[PDB]
């Protein structure tokens, strides 16, 4: 008992393997699960009625005319699948509150 | 099977290589733009640690204006078992998880005591008077002054204040009356000090108070002492420190304890950057 | 918070609590002095205002000179002056001494310090008892002390730690007569009892670390890590934690079925550990293997009952289950009918520690299983034969029956013993 | 305006309940201090049904978080959300179940079940137009089936004219957790069935599936499960908080999916799900969506609908987004599939726009089903709960906290007819 | 609680400091080695002549 129970005063024990364990299994965020072609979450908040009624479907980038596309058949610029990204709606109600 | 890592190309390692690169990306991204949090914690270590010089003085009299050094002495006290040995000196202290996710220093702040010697950025504070345009005037023994300390920031200045005890406002461990760090100016800023026998303080009262000497404060508008805790502890983002609170000792004779003993410390006219200690 | 009270009684449950005590002071940082270097821990030591830790557990024995040396150790000042109870004479190797008259003058003295243990205590996880059945305090005193413990607090979980005599090898003439008598009080008194023997760990020892030449302090060292990765999701935060009321609950069927077999993988040495990969499936099949059995048994001539994992480290739930649907498809493997999910998985993060100066090594996972298996009737089936054999001639009856019990215990347990082991094949018989 | 009331209990809904929590927080634009941190005027419109507002700005979750063992309340506590959940929101005991039934609903969950009764009708009354309720919790363990069970049938009893909604974690088929599982979630299927409007079934090792070949991950541990299942959280109740071309809130989906007050076991699923190397190389596309959706490795739930035959789908669309080709890639999938669908309900698909998409995406969907491929998740384990049961092991943990034998004799009855009605309507 | 937050947002720290410490190490080696074999191609060079 003498001979091998000695202090021992050296060892401290680990602190760091637990810290890394909990993050491995908390895993991935977010950004890196679901998120898609690294889009700001600035862009997409936008409504309907916001866009057809309150803007008047107001976007520069389109022409006021379509043309046969050619390549691929039917007209080119298409207002459904090219909508407006703009700065989001926004009114008096956040500087209200 | 068996499983090799990063480099070797073998099994699902595409989809590995392509969300390390991914990860890679994304916390470069965060260090070049700089919200980086042990970038953040070295901007704010670098603005709390900054040293500086403290005035000297040289009639050993205590003068308005001058930067001087709250110090609790050391006592061979027999009260608890496991306390802090030593000099200790009063540091503002911040809240550690608001100072974490915010950079900008909330109000009002905690304030604590170190186990420090050198004048550092957090426990360095200016003698003021409330009257205000005082140069070179002495500062006496019951009469009014007030402790202003800018805390490493050259943006702003804050005093020492506390208030009356009530159910919603404490100390953070000692349950008693607490002190924090305002911008506002009001009486509740008012310190007094004393003579510590108190068979000569009226006597005394009246008197320029000396440097480097064993005085009491007081509050002036709740008349209560600024007390050390020795024995309670305080985690803290710089360590473990004694607690501060506003509370009158005395022993069986009626006479202050070594508790709410606080000294006022000058600097070293052969050093600046060192104290008379 | 939630803390268990460790009994350690008879010379087996000192030698065993002193290497188990070193191993959860070198776990939770705590000097031989008593005090941290200059709140998991809560659950062994209570906070002195002072600073300084010491133990929730009692050390029983009936002689001094194994005690004395723990008072004059490198641990005096840890443990409790009082927490060290000690004796004046010893049972010497009998059920009677140590029941009947030598067990009733410490027995006050043991539950008044109990009690005070459980004064102390806000939240009582239960009580983990480690003795041994050939030794004369561990199989008489320990009687009383579970027959008054069930009287004294009513649900309170046991958690049993026995040293099973060897099935060939052993140090005493009469351990069939002290290993008989003590089943009576471990039968309905006990909630659940892990068992182990000397010779296995000897076996293990010899292939698994590469030394020819153990000792109980290299055997106690095994027994503590096994009770540390037991403890360990109580004392660490993990994904899946284990109480002591879970695995107690899940490893029995039936009152009389409460003996399961302790497994521990890896067990290999430093030298071995660089070049050998540790995966999770390579350390819950060799706890599987018959070869790495604890028990001096084979599970493959009898049916597993019931099973439980305690995972330690850096462990992912996936390979678990992998691994576990590996095992599923060994027919070597077999099962009772009954019983179609027969695991249950326990995880906790921390890696378990080394001492320095020992044989295992720095590991970074381990897994310790909990089996409850029919294989057990055959040990009982040798023991009894062998108590059956030394009492034809009725030999060593009279160091009993001088002492102050009856003659007929000894019929009446033998009929318990042969009732239990029919019980046994009737559970382990299939629809 | 229309608040609800979220509740959780167990380890498992802790930690499903702090992940719901964070995603919510994420698209409201509320930072983990508790203010508001956005660059829309949308996310404030509606941000009363899960946020309550305070001194501060502060809006804190109108939640309560069970469980009888202490240890998770301090995982999420001490989570990267742990300082929006209220104080006052933990309740908690002493000791835990571990694992039985018996004590979780009769024994050591029967004294706290009053002390979290005046928390939650605390939350009840404060709303002006309560919607309803929302649980999530696990069957595997002792608190979440046995006290999570108890908390049903006592706000069914306060609360009758309300919706009930809950997302149960079922037993997995081949890998088991727990030993005693078959007894603990057998108990609590019988309380469930005559005391819940909507149930949704979530399993760990479909969750797997989905991690392993549609997402292709290496490690996607429980807290990437826990991803997948609370994006289908926050999709089902997408019409209540922000506008849309075409409004469906909970109990407009009840009303269209339950054509029978004993079938509502349903089975989810998250559409717009990749992996990280295919993420830029594939067009978001609404027939994109609807391939994906309708396919089995995508579903939730450890039940083949091949062998089965829908009975009525669900489908809640978020983004800007047109409608032709909603109806018609989901007509076409009817004409095709006319096999696998049922011929006495014609026009089994319902349909639900949103305007606003979830916070980094395009476009979501948001696939809620009732189909009688869910009686083999029953059958599986009514035949795991019988072949325990013949040998009557494992029993003196349930007989000896005052329960009687016919109580196991009634939920294997009651179980047994469940899937016959569900057979006969097949 | 308090404590065990303190703790978790040190370990984040650590991350940080690990990551800084891991993207210095690739480029110190690099160096070192291609100051290595530019000064044993310039002494043969010499030597040879
Ligand atoms: N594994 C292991 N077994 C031990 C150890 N020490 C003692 N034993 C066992 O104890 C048995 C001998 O009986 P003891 O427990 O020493 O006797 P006792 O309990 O003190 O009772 P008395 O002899 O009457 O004083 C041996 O057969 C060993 O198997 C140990 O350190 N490790
Ligand atoms: N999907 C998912 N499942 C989980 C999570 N945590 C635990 N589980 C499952 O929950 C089961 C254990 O439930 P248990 O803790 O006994 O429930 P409780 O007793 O009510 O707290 C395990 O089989 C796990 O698979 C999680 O974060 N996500
Ligand atoms: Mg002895």
């Amino acid at each position: 008992y003498r001979k091998e129970y000695i202090p021992f005063p050296d060892h401290r024990p680990d602190q760091i393997s637990r810290w890394y364990g909990k993050r491995k299994v908390e895993g991935l965020p977010y950004k890196h699960l679901i998120t898609h072609h690294q889009e700001p979450p600035h862009r997409y908040l936008i409504s309907t009625y916001d866009d057809h009624y309150n803007r008047h479907g107001y976007n520069p980038g389109l022409p006021p005319l379509r043309t046969w596309n050619g390549q691929k058949l039917l007209w080119l610029p298409e207002k459904s699948d090219f909508p407006l990204l703009a700065p989001p709606t926004n009114y008096g109600l956040y500087e209200q509150l | 099977q068996n499983v090799y890592g990063p480099g070797v190309r073998i099994g699902n390692w595409n989809e590995d290589v392509y969300l390390e690169e991914e990860l890679m990306k994304d916390f470069l991204e965060k260090r070049d733009k700089g919200k980086l949090l042990i970038q953040r914690s070295r901007r704010l270590k670098q603005n709390l640690l900054r040293p500086m010089q403290l005035s000297v003085t040289e009639d050993g009299y205590i003068h308005y204006g001058d930067k001087v050094m709250l110090v609790n002495p050391d006592d061979p006290d027999t009260e608890a078992d496991v306390f802090l040995r030593g000099d200790l000196s009063l540091c503002m202290t911040p809240d550690e998880i608001q100072s974490h996710l915010k950079d900008e220093l909330e109000v009002p702040c905690g304030l604590s005591a170190v186990q420090a010697k050198t004048p550092i950025g957090r426990n360095t504070f200016i003698i003021l008077s409330v009257h205000r345009d005082a140069t070179g005037q002495v500062l006496r023994y019951g009469q009014d002054f007030c402790l202003g300390i800018t805390g490493g920031f050259d943006n702003k200045m804050l005093y020492l204040s506390s208030d009356h005890r009530t159910l919603l406002k404490s100390s953070k461990r000692s349950w008693l009356q607490e002190v924090y760090l305002t911008d506002e100016v009001s009486h509740v800023n008012c310190w007094q000090a004393a003579f510590p026998d108190p068979q000569l303080r009226l006597e005394y009262e009246g008197f320029p108070v000396p440097a480097n000497a064993k005085i009491l404060i007081n509050h002036c508008h709740t008349n209560r002492g600024l007390a050390a805790h020795r024995h309670l502890f305080l985690s803290t983002y710089f360590g473990k420190e004694a607690e501060v609170v506003a509370h009158t000792y005395l022993d069986s004779h009626r006479v202050e304890k070594p508790r709410n003993h606080w000294m006022l410390v000058t600097g070293n006219p052969r050093d600046a950057s060192s104290s008379m200690l | 918070m939630r803390e268990c009270i460790s009994i350690h009684v008879g010379q087996a449950g000192v030698q065993i609590g002193n290497a188990c005590w070193e191993l959860y002071c070198l776990e939770h940082g705590i000097q031989p002095d008593g005090q941290m270097p200059s709140d998991s821990f809560n659950t062994f030591f209570s906070e002195t205002g002072a600073g300084k830790h010491v133990p929730r557990a009692v050390f029983v024995d009936l002689e001094p000179t194994v005690i004395d040396e723990v008072r004059t150790g490198t641990y005096r000042q840890l443990f409790h002056p009082e927490q060290l109870i000690t004796g004046k004479e010893d049972a010497a190797n009998n059920y009677a001494r140590g029941h009947y008259t030598i067990g009733k003058e410490i027995i006050d003295l043991v539950l008044d310090r109990i009690r005070k243990l459980a004064d102390q205590c806000t939240g009582l996880q239960g009580f983990l008892v480690f003795h041994s059945f050939g030794g004369g305090t561990g199989s008489g005193f320990t009687s009383l002390l579970m027959e008054r413990l069930s009287v004294d607090y009513g649900k309170k979980s046991k958690l049993e730690f026995s040293i099973y005599p060897a099935p060939q090898v052993s140090t005493a003439v009469v351990e069939p007569y002290n290993s008989i008598l003590t089943t009576h009080t471990t039968l309905e008194h006990s909630d659940c009892a892990f068992m182990v023997d000397n010779e296995a760990i000897y076996d293990i020892c010899r292939r698994n670390l590469d030394i020819e030449r153990p000792t109980y302090t290299n055997l106690n060292r095994l027994i503590g890590q096994i009770v540390s990765s037991i403890t360990a999701s109580l004392r660490f935060d993990g994904a899946l934690n284990v109480d002591l009321t879970e695995f107690q609950t899940n490893l029995v069927p039936y009152p009389r079925i409460h003996f399961p077999l302790a497994t521990y993988a890896p067990v290999i040495s430093a030298e071995k550990a660089y070049h050998e990969q540790l995966s999770v499936a390579e350390i819950t099949n060799a706890c599987f293997e018959p070869a790495n059995q604890m028990v001096k048994c084979d599970p493959r001539h009898g049916k597993y009952m019931a099973c439980c994992l305690l995972y330690r480290g850096d462990v992912v739930p996936k390979d678990v289950n992998a691994a576990i649907a590996t095992i599923k498809t060994k027919r070597t493997i077999q099962f009772v009918d009954w019983c179609p999910t027969g695991f249950k998985v326990g995880i906790n993060y921390q890696p378990p520690t080394v001492v320095p100066g020992g044989d295992l090594a720095k590991v970074q996972r381990a897994v310790c299983m909990l089996s409850n298996t029919t294989a057990i009737a055959e040990a009982w089936a040798r023991l009894d034969h062998k108590f059956d054999l030394m009492y034809a001639k009725r030999a060593f009856v009279h160091w009993y029956v001088g002492e102050g019990m009856e003659e007929g215990e000894f019929s009446e347990a033998r009929e318990d013993m042969a009732a239990l082991e029919k019980d046994y094949e009737e559970v382990g018989v299939d629809s | 305006m229309r608040e609800i009331v979220h509740l959780q209990a167990g380890q498992c809904g802790n930690q499903i309940g702090a992940k719901f929590w964070e995603v919510i927080s994420d698209e409201h634009g509320i930072d983990p201090t508790g203010t508001y941190h956005g660059d829309s005027d949308l996310q404030l419109e509606r941000i009363n049904v899960y946020y309550n507002e305070a001194t501060g700005g502060k809006y804190v979750p109108r939640a309560v978080l069970v469980d009888l063992e202490p240890g998770t309340m301090d995982s999420v506590r001490s989570g990267p959300f742990g300082q929006i959940f209220r104080p006052d929101n933990f309740v908690f005991g002493q000791s835990g179940a571990g694992n039985n039934w018996a004590k979780g609903h009769y024994t050591e969950g029967a004294e706290l079940v009053d002390s979290v009764l005046d928390v939650v009708r605390k939350e009840a009354e404060s709303c002006d137009c309560l919607q309803g309720f929302q649980l999530t919790h696990s069957l595997g363990g002792g608190t979440g089936s046995g006290m999570g069970t108890l908390l049903i049938s006592k706000i069914r009893e306060e609360y009758p004219d309300r919706i009930m909604n809950t997302f149960s974690v079922v037993p997995s088929p081949k890998v088991s957790d727990t030993v005693v599982e078959p007894y603990n979630a057998t108990l609590s299927v019988h309380q469930l069935v005559e005391n819940t409007d909507e149930t949704y079934c979530i399993d760990n090792e479909a969750l797997y599936d989905i991690c392993f070949r549609t997402l292709k991950l290496t490690t996607p541990t429980y807290g990437d499960l826990n991803h997948l299942v609370s994006a289908t959280m926050s999709g089902v109740t997408t019409c209540l908080r922000f506008p849309g071309q075409l409004n469906a809130d909970l109990r407009k989906l009840a009303v269209n999916m339950v054509p029978f007050p004993r079938l509502h076991f349903f089975m989810p699923g998250f559409a717009p799900l990749t992996s990280r190397g295919s993420q830029q190389y594939r067009a978001l596309t609404v027939p994109e969506l609807t391939q994906q959706m309708f396919d089995a490795k995508n579903m939730m739930a450890a039940c083949d609908p091949r062998h089965g035959r829908y009975l009525t789908v669900a489908a809640v669309f978020r983004g800007r987004m047109s409608m032709k080709e909603v109806d018609e890639q989901m007509l076409n999938v009817q004409n095709k599939n006319s096999s696998y669908f049922v011929e006495w309900i014609p026009n089994n698909v319902k349909t639900a726009v949103c305007d606003i998409p979830p916070r980094g995406l395009k476009m979501s969907a948001t696939f809620i089903g009732n189909s009688t491929a869910i009686q083999e998740l029953f059958k599986r384990i009514s035949e795991q709960f019988t072949a325990m049961f013949r040998r009557k092991a494992f029993l003196h943990w349930y007989t000896g906290e005052g329960m009687d034998e016919m109580e196991f004799t009634e939920a294997e009855s009651n179980m047994n007819d469940l899937v016959s009605e569900y057979q006969q309507y097949q | 609680v308090q404590r065990k937050q303190f703790l978790r947002l040190l370990q984040n720290e650590q991350f940080e400091l690990d990551m800084e410490e891991a993207i210095q190490k690739a480029e110190e080696n690099k160096r070192l080695k291609e100051l290595q074999l530019k000064q044993e191609e310039k002494l043969a060079m010499e030597l040879a002549k």
